[PDB]
């Protein structure tokens, strides 16, 4: 039973592409075929385009309820 | 590795007891001399090394650590006679101006104390539907039969306040709503301002022991048929709480458990010891001399009490000529001077007389030169530069020109991966004075390397041992991080005062312009910052860690902060030359030829990754001509 | 205005004297400028100002100076810091025996200060150089003090001052120091019609729009400083100074 | 006016917008049930005006490349929230003046 | 010598050897280089944890099997890359209590020390006389009154 | 404190009193081994017998011993005799301790990495200290020689293959795996495994391919059939890449070309047959004429030498470094002079 | 206590012994904590 | 030009002595919705410190680490002790600013104890 926004807001995209860029850095396993760039944010932003970031988001409602959205499920805007 | 994961989910504060601080303290001071004559901190004094260390080179004598590893230890100044508590002196006076000495009760009517007891145990749960229902049933039970003989409880009030507390018990944590704390502060304020006034005692039917207060240092009783000492005030008020602890602890939800069944004691209104703050939290001071004044007055009190404990004369319950009343051997004035000095310690408005004061903890905490505005909500930051802005236009609107006097000092810690190596190899080879990038690297186990700028072998040595975990630790927890210089894509966070709206701080991409000493902005930015180029000076904050770069690309970027929060109009455009140039170029009369159109288009664009596609002539013959609208 | 303040730079000991090397007289000026003889102490330099929006670094109260003209001497100046040093008004411990002096064989002051404790004259000073060294004569413990300012200064003259009688001991001195202070980017100009500019970009001379007579300009002024400020007087002063430099006249 | 803005800031610092689109304080207290009585943002409401609808009827296909999802599944299902706009526009033909 | 499991160290839950084989849950601060290849990071952290004192499991472990994580969602914190877990593990622990019987393997004999081993690895320090006599003395069982757990990767018993 | 007074004194009766002092509630043996390790800077044989008696009295002290080995290493600025005696005593400890040999080997190899990178093939006292320590460890490897090879493979894959621009630490593996054909064969298997695995980073793969080329092109105890099989596997991997399709492709092509240049005589059998070894000229015709052009990223002197050889026979910092023949002439003579093959590419 | 009169709103919260649960943006930067703003309005999980 | 990196720390509130972020800029960063740029500039750059709390009580000035024993690292313990409760268990580390540890240790002069729920 999950009734929240189907879309990924800008703050979602900020935290996902920040943690995943630190989950590319700190010698963490990269999960896409790449060309040789050296910035973690470009890797973590080309993984969002390829639906590869495996993060679950706990969108807290004000009660304390949480819905578990996957980054794969959320429609990102172009 | 070695970092806290235990968060915090709530805070609460109440008073220490007089027993808790005695075993949270370490050393008693007993010496009114804060510094010696040699230069060392004073032995068994106020900057004693049994407390925290008074410098950065000596250690502590309680837990043996230096200034970087300790936090100081609490001492205490023993007080031989009891003083009032300067925080809760006003509520003590209001618990004596509404109480009397004949019967140890309070002169308030008991038709409303039971109502406030009955409501403030409901709002501890936070029901709030029945703060009017309890006064409705109080008025109905008081009109159907008048009964002053109901002394302790009323069964019809207590049936509801034990019904909606036992039932509806799970919402003991949803009491933090505004509607609950508003109502409870309202009811307690109506109590202290409406039902706690001095009146003739209706329970004992005798004369009133009237009390009155002056200049926040003195309580005086009167005669029913005069300086109220704090020892007799303890011996009086303790009996008051042993009679009225069922209600005077649900006003004062105090130390723990919300004062349930006589928990909050009369030990926090009265002080017989002054705990000093630790030595490193008061640097070498205005707050040490307050404690020295208290301690010298304690020396005077001991000088008096050694003479009032004579076997010839014992009046207690010249060699000291400097006390005031030289006639009588009592000297209440010394003790009220001690309580006034304690008032000087905790505040500086409860003192009105003593000129040898320096501001106490209220003036340290309250105003804009305090803590919550100067040090706790806005802090002096690191990794940020400041310089004068100047006009520039051949850099992007999401761009900032940065000098190479800032890109030799502004450093970003990059985690060494096997993915972004051979770029940080070059940025250790360069050394900290040359900017394609350079270093100040820290190793695995956590000590800095400090590569020197005069040599080259001791920099290529680091530039080859980078990716290898050459420590040999039993657990690999982290990698080497190189303190890289700022390069031509990095976000600096740009600040212009007064920061009066949301586009008054933005995230601009750095661009290291060589041979300069000013910041540079494009002209579209200097309307959102409200800049005027005439000596305006900006702060260039540089996010050190890595989640400070993600909102800096996505959220705080200049590109999306094109509109204004006020009504959504654009706050980015082109100011002065361009509105004339585009009104004259795109006029119907302009006709370029083929060599000029191709120059204008490539002055407009610059090194874009892509084939520059072109239009065709507006006039094909007699000459290939391009109108100025075709360039745009 | 940084202008030519005074003529007696050696016996005056002000804190800051802003001198302008090579100031000129204005070719176009009112008659009151000569009634009071303001050419004894003139304030600014003439300039060949074009009103063109040539560059793009030339907007919102900013202007463009030719770099060659800057390198040849356009509005070069100085600023004369002068520190009055006393050893009993500032430094005060006991017995007042503080004379400027060196102990023979001190590595701090080796070949950087003179044999009496004061610096040399003409000696360039930087941050962290020895600046004066004084000698408590009772014991011999010579101290030292270091030049704690940012800018590069040149020691210009050093005056040794006694007291009002003439029997004071060698403990007062007033070191006067030149600081060169040329036009850097971010230094402000103006005209005589109340129209400030800030120096934004020193444009190389071959890039300037040269005229049909051969001339480059010297300062480029934006045509968007005019219509909100309505200084017609800078237009007539431009025509007037051009026509006064072409005829040998000085125009009223 | 440092004082007025400081006081309105520290009395409206907590009022963030929640995943159920109701503006709430820092203690769950409900201030509004939709933000600003229709739930929208102040930047993103600039072209919803009727003077700017021919900009959005031309340029119709430039927008439908970040907005492909209103001719395929999981959206473009108005039939639960379009019955209301036949009910309301049906009730207002039997009750003209309210 | 390396401590293997080897059926709870050859089933030493027997006479003159007190122990317990119970599950224990610990706290995991995992380096984020193991988001694929997960199990070797968990057992690489735990191999730096064995053969010493801890708080969740009390005395000392010797072996472990079935190192699984409670809950499928790890706790990536706010500004953090270290993904956080909690591992249940079927440790084999033993700790000396006052009034128990333990192992014994004699090394030497002196006037004030009998050196007894605990399962061939841990050393038990026992005084040689009981203040009665210290002349004639020829598996040992003893009593424990205090415990002296060491600091760096080893363990001792004061018997 | 009695142990600090007794242990600071340095025979048989003192050894018996030392045993009496270390039985004695063995908690107090934590400073004693550190005070012995501070006395490492004759008497050393008495220290060896003392450490044998202490560490064979109880089995927990070898498991306790390794932070003392981490901490009590005499520094790089200390002289030649101190480091030589410390490494000699540490290799003796590695002899009589079969369990603690891995910690000793990884400590010595990390410290020789730190002494190798500081001395970058002379543009000089630390280079001579490196020479003495390398000759001592290679004499140890000659005196001892599978578990030793297993430990050196582990510390190689943990330390040296991530280390770029190495000059002397690869010599230990080079002299170890040259003693047996199977050791060099397993080392080539491990390098081909590190080059073949796509989950490893490409920098590690290119460094491993440079190590493959440097081992196949500058070794004398290697047979020809193993070189033929390894080059055949490399060319088969190049064909697998060229069937459907860059970095490790260029590294493998540079390794194959490097091996062909430094083995120009051994890659041909006889004078001239109807076909050479594995059709290597047709192999070069189908590799060089591709559209990827691998000759641009390689070293141009190697490309010119390869072009001259193929005419006569009818990333970049990861490819710059090579194992260097010149060294310090004090102690590395009798190891490098046996199994080095002549340079200058004269034919 | 950060807005105005930091000594009375300390004194009431010592008398009444008040809690706060730390969801206010002024409060959660006195202590070290992420503001429940846009990027504090959720926390972040990963399977396995 | 007030360029700052590894600035000197003062005695009370060991934070940069430095360039000021400012109380009104906090407001604009909260208006963006960038809680982590704000957590960086306030917490991570200026005055970050660890604090040891007895999680049962919650006090911060209650732990006392003992001195090392005179056995000279022969079973050196180096543990923490809530001497309010004399128990050496669940002394957990938290991350709070040093100015907050000055607020706690200055309310402690005012006889005010602050619980922390960890
Ligand atoms: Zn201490
Ligand atoms: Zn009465
Ligand atoms: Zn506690």
């Amino acid at each position: 039973k999950r009734i929240t926004t189907p879309y990924m807001t800008k703050y979602e995209r900020a935290r996902v592409l920040g943690t995943r860029a630190l989950q590319i850095a700190m010698c963490a396993p990269v999960m896409v075929e790449l060309e040789g760039e050296t910035d973690p944010l470009l890797i973590a932003m080309k993984e969002l385009k390829a639906r590869k970031i495996p993060i679950i988001i706990r969108r807290y409602l004000p009660d304390g309820s949480y819905e578990d959205w996957g980054v794969d499920e959320l429609i990102i805007t172009d | 590795k070695n970092m806290p994961w235990r968060r915090l989910q709530g805070i609460s504060f109440g008073m220490y007891s007089a027993e808790e601080l005695k075993k949270l303290s370490v050393k008693s001071i007993t010496n009114p001399r804060y510094l010696d004559s040699l230069g060392n901190p004073s032995a068994n004094g106020l900057y004693d090394l049994a407390l925290g260390p008074a410098d950065s080179k000596e250690v502590c004598s309680t837990c043996v650590q230096d200034f970087s590893n300790c936090s100081g230890h609490l001492g205490h100044i023993e007080l031989p006679l009891t003083v009032y508590n300067p925080l809760l002196f006003d509520k003590l006076y209001l618990l004596l101006r509404g109480s009397c000495l004949n019967c140890h009760m309070l002169t308030c009517p008991r038709a409303v104390i039971h109502l406030l007891l009955c409501q403030l145990r409901v709002l501890e749960v936070g029901a709030l539907q029945a703060v009017y229902e309890l006064e409705r049933i109080l008025n109905r039970f008081l009109e159907e039969n008048p009964d002053p003989s109901a002394s302790e409880i009323r069964e019809e009030l207590e049936q509801y306040t034990t019904e909606i507390v036992q039932n509806n018990l799970l919402g003991s944590q949803g009491a933090h709503v505004k509607n609950v704390c508003e109502s409870k502060s309202k009811l307690i304020a109506l109590f202290w301002k409406a039902h706690m006034n001095a009146k003739r005692c209706p329970h004992c039917k005798t004369g009133r022991s009237v009390v009155r207060k002056e200049h926040n240092s003195k309580l005086t009783i009167t005669f029913p048929a005069g300086y109220l000492t704090p020892t007799s005030a303890r011996e009086h008020l303790s009996a008051l709480w042993k009679n009225e602890g069922f209600f005077l602890n649900y006003l004062f939800s105090g130390m723990d458990d919300d004062g349930m069944e006589s928990r909050f004691n009369p030990s926090v209104f009265f002080l017989d010891f002054l705990v000093v703050p630790p030595s490193r939290y008061r640097p070498v001071n205005g707050q040490t001399v307050n404690l020295q004044a208290v301690m010298k007055d304690v020396v005077l009190i001991r000088k008096l009490l050694a003479l009032m404990a004579q076997e010839q004369k014992l009046p207690e319950e010249f060699l000291s000529t400097l006390p005031g009343q030289s006639l009588i051997d009592k000297l209440y004035n010394i003790w009220i001077r001690l309580q006034s000095h304690v008032n000087i310690v905790f505040d500086s408005e409860m003192d009105k007389l003593m000129m040898d004061k320096y501001p106490g903890i209220r003036q340290i905490l309250e105003k804009k030169e305090g803590l919550f505005r100067k040090h706790m909500m806005g802090k002096r930051v690191d990794y940020a530069a400041r310089s004068v802005i100047c006009p520039d236009m051949y850099i992007n609107t999401n761009e900032i020109g940065i000098p190479m006097v800032f890109a030799t000092k502004l450093t970003y810690p990059q985690p060494v991966t096997p993915w972004n190596v051979q770029e940080l190899r070059q940025a250790v080879i360069n050394g900290p004075n040359v900017h394609p990038g350079a270093s100040m690297v820290i190793n695995e186990d956590g000590s800095r390397t400090a590569l020197s700028a005069v040599d080259m072998t001791q920099r290529e040595a680091v530039a080859k041992q980078l990716l290898t975990p050459a420590t040999g630790a039993p657990k690999p927890q982290g990698t080497k991080i190189v303190c890289r210089h700022v390069k031509n894509g990095d976000i600096l966070l740009l600040n212009r005062q007064p920061t009066l709206h949301r586009p008054s701080i933005q995230a601009h991409r750095a661009r290291i312009l060589p041979e300069e000493k000013v910041l540079r902005l494009h002209y579209a930015n200097c309307k959102a910052y409200n800049a005027d180029f005439d000596g305006d000076e900006m702060n260039a904050h540089f996010p050190q860690s890595e989640l400070g770069r993600a909102e800096a690309y996505v959220l705080a970027c200049t590109d999306q902060q094109y509109l204004v929060p006020k009504d959504g109009q654009p706050l980015a455009g082109l100011i002065q030359d361009h509105m004339v140039s585009g009104a004259s170029m795109t006029t119907r009369g302009c006709f370029f030829t083929r060599e000029h159109y191709m120059e204008l288009v490539y002055r407009g664009l610059t090194d874009k990754v892509g084939r520059v596609k072109l239009l065709s002539p507006s006039i094909l013959k007699p000459f290939p001509l391009w109108t100025g609208k075709q360039v745009v | 205005t940084m202008g030519f303040p005074l003529l007696t730079y050696q016996d005056r000991s002000d804190n800051k004297l802003y001198r302008l090397q090579t100031p000129q007289s204005p070719l176009v000026r009112p008659s009151m400028y000569d009634y009071y003889d303001m050419d004894n102490y003139p304030i600014g330099t003439n300039a060949i100002v074009a009103v063109i929006s040539y560059t793009g670094y030339d907007m919102e109260d900013a202007m463009i100076v030719n770099k060659a003209s800057w390198e040849r001497g356009f509005a070069h100046g100085s600023v004369y810091k002068s520190e009055f040093i006393d050893l009993s008004e500032k430094i005060k411990q006991g017995d007042s025996s503080l004379v400027f002096g060196i102990k023979p064989g001190d590595p701090r002051v080796l070949q950087k200060l003179d044999d009496d404790g004061l610096p040399f004259i003409g000696a360039k000073l930087q941050y962290g150089d020895p600046y004066y060294s004084y000698l408590n004569l009772n014991t011999g413990e010579s101290f030292v003090m270091y030049y704690k300012s940012k800018e590069n200064c040149v020691v210009d003259n050093i005056k040794v001052c006694s007291n009002d009688t003439g029997s004071g001991k060698f403990k007062c001195v007033c070191i006067t120091m030149r600081v060169p202070r040329n036009p850097t980017i971010g230094d402000k100009f103006a005209s005589r019609h109340g129209q400030k500019g800030i120096l934004s970009r020193l444009w190389p001379a071959e890039d300037m729009p040269f005229t049909e007579s051969g001339m480059v300009p010297d300062i480029l002024f934006n045509p968007h400083g005019f219509p909100s400020r309505m200084t017609i007087g800078m237009l007539i002063e431009s025509m007037a100074g051009k026509s006064a430099a072409l005829h040998g006249l000085c125009h009223d | 006016s440092g004082y007025l803005q400081r006081c309105i800031i520290k009395h409206l610092e907590g009022l963030v917008v929640q995943y159920d689109l109701t503006v709430r304080d820092s203690d769950g207290s409900v201030v509004q049930f939709l933000y600003g009585e229709d739930g929208l943002d102040i930047p993103k409401t600039q072209f919803l005006q009727p003077k700017q609808f021919p900009f959005l009827a031309s340029n119709y296909e430039v927008i439908m490349k970040s907005q492909h999802l209103h001719e395929v599944l999981s959206r473009a299902d108005p039939k639960k929230a379009l019955h209301h706009f036949r009910a309301i526009k049906k009730w207002q033909s039997k009750h003209p003046n309210t | 010598e390396l401590p293997t499991y080897a059926a709870a160290c050859a089933l030493v839950n027997s006479r003159y050897s007190c122990l317990v084989a119970g599950p224990h849950q610990r706290h995991i601060a995992l380096s984020p280089r193991y988001l694929n290849r997960k199990r070797t990071g968990i057992r690489e952290q735990l191999d730096a944890e064995l053969l010493r004192y801890s708080e969740s499991l009390l005395g000392v472990p010797i072996a472990y099997d079935n190192i699984k994580v409670v809950g499928e969602l790890g706790d990536i914190y706010d500004d953090q890359g270290h993904i956080h877990l909690n591992i249940e593990a079927d440790f084999v622990i033993f700790c000396p209590e006052p009034g128990q019987k333990l192992m014994g393997i004699v090394n030497k004999v002196s006037s004030s020390h009998i050196g007894c081993l605990v399962h061939g690895c841990f050393n038990a320090s026992i005084p040689k006389p009981e203040q009665l006599s210290a002349e004639q003395w020829q598996e040992l069982e003893f009593e424990v009154f205090r415990l002296d757990s060491d600091a760096a990767g080893v363990f001792c018993i004061r018997g | 404190q009695l142990i600090s007074i007794i242990l600071r004194l340095p025979v048989e009766e003192y050894l018996a009193f030392l045993g009496n002092l270390v039985s004695a509630q063995t908690v107090f043996l934590r400073p004693c081994l550190s005070m012995i390790a501070s006395h490492f800077v004759a008497n050393f044989d008495t220290c060896h017998r003392a450490l044998q008696i202490i560490a064979r009295y109880v089995p927990s002290t070898p498991w306790f011993l390794m932070p003392i080995l981490v901490e009590k290493f005499p520094f790089v600025r200390k002289s030649e005799r101190t480091l030589e005696c410390y490494v000699h005593n540490l290799l003796r400890i590695s002899v009589y301790f079969p369990t603690l040999r891995h910690e000793i080997l990884e400590l010595i190899i990390e410290k020789l990495l730190k002494l190798d990178v500081n001395a970058s093939r002379q543009g000089h006292p630390v280079a001579e200290r490196l020479d003495i320590l390398m000759s001592l460890v290679l004499s140890y490897m000659k005196d001892v020689c599978k578990d030793l090879y297993r430990d050196l493979i582990n510390i190689f894959d943990k330390l040296l293959l991530p280390t770029h621009a190495s000059c002397h630490v690869q010599f230990f593996m080079f002299y170890l795996c040259s003693f047996k054909l199977g050791f060099a064969e397993a080392f080539l298997e491990h390098l081909w495994k590190k080059l073949q695995d796509p989950s490893n980073p490409a920098i590690i793969r290119q460094a491993a391919g440079n190590y493959i080329g440097s081992f196949l092109a500058r070794a004398k105890f290697i047979p020809l059939i193993t070189v033929k099989s390894c080059l055949d596997l490399l060319v088969n991997w190049l064909h697998i890449y060229l069937n459907n399709q860059h970095g490790p492709f260029y590294s493998a092509c540079q390794a194959v070309f490097y091996t062909f240049v430094f083995r120009h005589k051994q890659l041909l059998s006889g004078n001239l047959k109807e076909g050479l070894q594995y059709l290597q000229s047709l192999n070069f015709e189908r590799i060089v004429m591709s559209q990827l052009n691998p000759l641009k990223i390689c070293l141009p002197s190697v490309v010119n030498f390869f072009a001259a050889i193929t005419n006569k026979y009818q990333t970049n910092p990861l490819d710059t470094f090579f194992p260097f023949d010149p060294c310090v002439l004090k102690r590395s003579k009798k190891f490098i002079d046996p199994i080095y093959q002549v340079w200058e590419d004269m034919s | 206590m950060t807005f105005e009169t930091s000594f009375q709103f300390l004194k009431q919260a010592t008398m009444l012994g008040s809690h706060d649960e730390l969801r206010s943006p002024s409060a959660c930067l006195v202590v070290g904590k992420v503001v429940r703003g846009g990027t504090g309005l959720f926390e972040l999980k990963q399977p396995l | 030009f007030q360029v700052r990196t590894t600035g000197a720390r003062d005695r009370v509130t060991n934070q940069p002595i430095g360039i000021r972020f400012g109380e009104m800029e906090r407001d604009a960063l909260l208006a963006h919705g960038t809680s982590f740029l704000l957590h960086d500039r306030l917490f991570n750059c200026s005055d970050r410190s660890v604090a040891h709390v007895c999680v049962k009580c919650g006090s911060l000035l209650s732990p006392l680490l003992e001195k090392p024993p005179p056995s000279w690292s022969a079973m050196r313990n180096r543990k923490y002790n809530c001497t309010l409760c004399s128990r050496s268990d669940t002394i957990d580390t938290v991350s709070v600013p040093y100015v907050f540890r000055y607020f706690v240790a200055e309310l402690a002069a005012m006889n005010i104890k602050v619980k922390l729920d960890v």
